[PDB]
């Protein structure tokens, strides 16, 4: 009969990873409201290819971020200055790119 | 005096490897360009050093405690991040990787990885395997998993720029790499050169 | 459960000017 | 400094998997000593593609 | 009677390698012609003997206590200084050397080397490594550091000379090499041939 | 892994000095021509060997237990009485002597001297001083009593003669000199060359 | 040193050279410092900078 | 024995930028 089990058990595991670098756009390439969006990185476990959490994701069917927190690791001194806003939108279909009013975007 | 006995001669020291060179703007166009250093951590890989001069007089070696060291030769006003890691499997070649973020991520994934600005100093520890396998001292031969116990990859995460915002393009030198090592050699001999 | 999967640590350091003696 | 750890820890994990089917060769395709080798399946963990181990 | 236990089977023995031949005057012309024997010390390297026949019926081996031995077939009146050492790194090849003195020095510096005149007898030991690695009992394949635990080289330091202070131009045979070994094989099996 | 501790690293080994040459009849004409070898026993005196190569990577040394060794390349039918002693005062030079007998006497009176026929083998020891002084591993410089712990002299007592009671006029080569040493180096460094 | 003339022999039971800088952290240059116990060891005779370092 | 012959002391001081209030 060789019956594989029937226990749908949850496996919680934790660890840090690396999304990508942020590229400020400067005065030349900043000519629109879309140019002011530097990072659009989905938070689906399967979205971080090189990592191994995403690889494990393929070994299960469902997931849920019981806790996530993006951390910014700068590389510049305090001489340069630029404001940044960062928000994890829980509705992927909410696209800021369609917006034109920069103030509305901010 | 004519003993035929073999025994590990665990001796310590330090050595100067080379001067790194942050790649800058011009020489930095793709991912593999961001790999500044690919230096095996085989004892006999640093020619003029004391470690290699000794290694030449044995068969085998094993880093009991090794750690690469970065000493900057620049002010704190310049800006560039660096990532360094020692892959214990030499045949893992990241040069084939095109995606830069995939490269930095497979670097950070290695346990002994380290990230530091090229204005401060940090230490890159070599992590030792668990099977006690000794490595041969001579120049690399048919296979590399016999000679090399690790490979030190030095990466340029960001671009190099100065007090002002203009990014440098002249490919200057940032610091130097030292090796505070502790190795055990087994079999007295002479290797050919 | 698999603990300490990809633990990263951060320890910030300042970089003043004119360390005086 | 953002220093990844330095603990080379061992992770032991167990479970069953599936290599392949065995195909006996019969009288027609059995005409040599090589034909009598039905399975040559390396046991390297990375040899079982579809599995997750 | 159907046990599947793997256990080391240490067993002693002796064998017969081959006869050696000093190279003389005319044929001694360079540094590599002074190498009279380049003979591995792997179990399965001496077919017609007992050690290789036994190796055929195991997968791995490890020289517990081995010792090559020289027995001459010549009188004391003749003289020629030989050196014999067992290099534990088979890829270390002295044939690439040209400086005779450096060849003799890398032969002498090995811990298991002995120097002797080809009219008397000696016993060349094999100094075993420390990491407890096991070697493979099959024919030579992709690499050698898996199979060969050592390599026996036999050198010619001084020119062959007769009763008087006169050299010889015959390239004659001197003696024979024997192996007094005790070896431990791990995994019972049969290897092809 | 960045320790600055200075510790003695006693390590054994063997080496190959050179081939000797008995001076014969025609060339044996005075007291100093009977000196076949005037060879220091400092670590850094035998370049191509292992002991000097290791010395290059320390500053000081001290012969814990050293022993020169003679191996002939000649038959028993020939005869010549040699004397070999290791003078611990390198400035003591016998070449200034003319009385052969006094030369042989100052060679024999040394405590670490041995007399033997050039057809057999011997082992010349080095008797070490008492005050625990350490020597320097570099090339010879202003003084010698700082670097050289000893000096090996090899003498010719009797005239070389053949099977019969007849002398020889060829000035032939006899054997080779080996060194079976264990030495303790104190301060890790690299010396120029 | 003056007191040195009032005795015949000496021995540094402990010595330690200390570097007191005068510059800010803006400038950068690596330095190596080593007290060689053998005065006759002259680095000047060397030409290969890397060998010297 | 003559103690405190030529005792020197060092006390490093940082020199940051933009002391803020
Ligand atoms: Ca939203
Ligand atoms: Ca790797
Ligand atoms: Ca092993
Ligand atoms: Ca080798
Ligand atoms: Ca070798
Ligand atoms: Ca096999
Ligand atoms: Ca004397
Ligand atoms: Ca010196
Ligand atoms: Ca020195």
């Amino acid at each position: 009969r060789s019956a594989r089990s029937d226990v749908n058990a949850i496996t919680v595991l934790n660890g840090s990873d690396f999304l990508t670098t942020v590229k400020v756009r400067g005065s030349n390439n900043l000519i629109d409201s879309k140019s002011r969006i530097l990072v659009k990185q989905p938070i689906s476990a399967s979205s971080f290819l090189g990592t191994r959490i995403s690889g494990l994701s393929q070994f299960w069917e469902r997931y849920r971020w019981h806790k996530a927190a993006v951390r910014y690791v700068p590389a510049v001194p305090n001489t340069l200055a630029c404001q940044l806003i960062g928000y994890i939108d829980t509705d992927p279909l909410d696209d800021p790119n369609v917006i034109l009013d920069v103030d509305q975007l901010l | 005096a004519r003993s035929d006995v073999n025994a590990i001669t665990v001796l310590n020291g330090s050595d100067f490897l080379t001067t790194v060179k942050v790649r800058g703007s011009n020489n930095l166009i793709d991912s593999k360009s961001r790999i500044l250093v690919k230096q095996p951590i085989s004892a006999s890989s640093f020619l003029g050093t004391r470690i290699s001069g000794l290694s030449q007089f044995w068969e085998r070696y094993r880093w009991h405690k090794a750690a690469v060291r970065y000493v900057p030769a620049v002010p704190n006003t310049l800006a560039c991040q660096l990532i360094g890691y020692i892959d214990t499997d030499p045949l893992d070649d990241p040069n084939v990787i095109l995606d830069v973020d995939q490269l930095l991520r497979q670097a950070t994934s290695q346990v002994g990885a380290r990230q530091w600005n090229f204005s401060d100093t940090t230490t890159i520890p070599l992590i030792v395997r668990r099977d006690d396998q000794l490595y041969y001292t001579g120049q690399d031969k048919e296979n590399v998993r016999f000679s090399q116990q690790g490979v030190f990859y030095l990466l340029q995460v960001t671009t190099l720029l100065n007090i002002s915002g203009e990014a440098i393009t002249n490919d200057l030198i940032s610091g130097s790499l030292y090796l505070d090592w502790v190795c055990g050699f087994s079999m007295p001999q002479i290797n050919p050169s | 459960t698999v603990p300490n999967f990809n633990p990263i640590v951060a320890k910030p350091t300042v970089a003043p000017l004119q360390t005086n003696i």
